[PDB]
């Protein structure tokens, strides 16, 4: 189950993605980002990215339709 | 004579039915009737879907042509599929699963022309990557509602162990129709027919990759060894117990080195079995 | 050029855009000889 | 039949659009800028005959 979960992770991170930028972070899992759309969104981080990579100008991809960024 | 929670089967042939139709009209709404079985007042099996024809009007009982469903019923007949339309479908490409007023229109006058059918709406861009967005609603009739009762006898725990997205509320579900819960009917003879698209075929089993590029990728991955065991003795070196803050070494190294070794494994026993077997 | 569903890649195209620039060039001046202009032989030679 | 499911086929929002360059097709290709300031390839040009247009 665990192997299956993650799979499903690795598919939620697919190819469709929409690229932003990453602002200042919020919490461990959430953190605020601007789209290349030009909105600003308040966005839940998926917990397999390095934090350390996060920068308040790091080019950052997020989900196409729920703006989730992975 | 209220129905409850309830049940509504689709089978498979028509759940890929249902998303080939969506996908090919993207980004046009495209509708068309479900052929099925109402059995008993607990379930509703739609057992196989037809499209027909995008028109203009776009989708509405003015899109419904009587005479293309009357003489696709007439050959369906022939051919083994006697079922009546149980319901209908269309497509809501770019937003979730939700009747709008023209939808409430349609489902009215299939209401009409019935008592118990269904709607079905299917997302065809967001129903992707393995997650499916379908779901099946049927009108609420104002009269019960302007009388303060609650949609359906609760009877089970079956029903609510569903729970509402809540993007279809603020369109009106539990308001002017509710969502009945969905269910597939495959059979294990249909799902093992299925399984032949991702099934391995027995050379394809025994292919043993390419040792060029799985070297290449050895090395790559001992390069993130390397990079992970300086970032271990990093971790180590913190040891003096402070406040408790698995990132940065421990579990990437920890699963980098587990896919090493089972790809390792799997490539040598591989080539060991081609080199027994073939001569 | 992108599917508008899946956004993948389906074929490059020749490169960039702009019909201003196709008017700009497809413009018509007519049939002018250097003979039909007169007293500027010097400038002209100079041109080319 | 056809031209009954063309003409119904023909809504009438036409969103109009610029004609930009007519690239040759190759394995009939017109690429617009919309009035709503996106631009489009058309695989197939349409209903219209291909050099009557001009970007
Ligand atoms: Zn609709």
């Amino acid at each position: 189950e665990f192997l299956h979960a993650q799979e499903e992770v690795k598919r939620i991170q697919s190819i469709p993605l929409v690229i932003g930028q990453f602002l200042e972070a919020v919490d461990q899992n959430t953190a605020i980002v601007g789209s290349t759309t030009g909105s600003n969104y308040y966005v839940r981080i998926l917990s397999t990215i390095d934090r350390e990579l996060l920068k308040p100008n790091a080019s950052v991809a997020l989900h196409k339709h729920s703006n989730a960024l992975v | 004579a209220v129905d409850t929670a309830e049940q509504v089967y689709i089978s498979s042939l028509a759940l890929l039915k249902m998303l080939k139709h969506g996908r090919a009209g993207v980004p046009m709404e495209v509708m068309g009737l479900m052929l099925g079985e109402f059995v008993d007042d607990y379930t509703v099996r739609v057992i196989d879907v037809f499209a027909m024809p995008q028109s203009g009007t776009g989708v509405s009982v003015e899109a419904v042509d009587p005479v293309f469903q009357a003489k696709m019923l007439d050959m369906l007949k022939q051919t083994g599929r006697p079922e009546m339309v149980v319901g209908w479908y269309h497509s809501h490409p770019g937003f979730g699963c939700w009747l709008s007023g023209v939808d409430i229109n349609t489902q009215q006058s299939f209401e009409a022309l019935s008592e118990r059918a269904v709607a079905v709406v299917v997302d065809p861009i967001q129903s992707v990557k393995g997650k499916v967005v379908i779901d099946a609603f049927r009108l609420i009739n104002a009269n019960m509602m302007v009388l303060g009762h609650e949609p359906r006898q609760t009877t089970s725990n079956l029903g609510h162990l569903n729970k509402p997205s809540i993007q279809a509320l603020i369109h009106g579900l539990n308001r002017h129709y509710y969502s009945i819960t969905i269910n597939y009917r495959k059979n294990e003879l249909e799902q093992k027919m299925l399984l032949n698209l991702h099934k391995k075929s027995w050379m394809e089993g025994l292919t043993l990759q390419d040792y060029s590029e799985h070297c290449k990728h050895n090395e790559s991955v001992v390069k993130e060894m390397l990079e992970l065991a300086k970032n271990y003795n990093k971790a180590v070196e913190e040891e003096d117990k402070m406040t408790p803050e698995k990132q940065d070494p421990k579990r990437h190294l920890e699963e980098h080195v587990d896919v090493l070794m089972t790809s390792n494994i799997v490539q040598c026993l591989a080539a060991m079995l081609d080199t027994v077997v073939f001569k | 050029a992108l599917d508008m569903t899946t956004l993948t890649i389906m074929r490059y195209l020749p490169r960039e855009v702009d019909p201003l620039v196709y008017n700009m060039s497809h413009e018509d001046p007519g049939n002018v000889s250097y003979s039909e202009i007169g007293g500027l032989s010097e400038q002209i030679r100079e041109l080319r | 039949e056809n031209s009954e499911k063309i003409k119904v086929n023909k809504t009438l929002p036409y969103l109009v659009s610029n004609v930009i360059e007519l690239l040759d097709v190759d394995p009939k290709c017109a690429v617009i800028k919309t009035s709503t300031r996106q631009t489009y390839f058309l695989p197939v040009i349409g209903l219209v005959d291909a050099e009557k247009l001009k970007p």
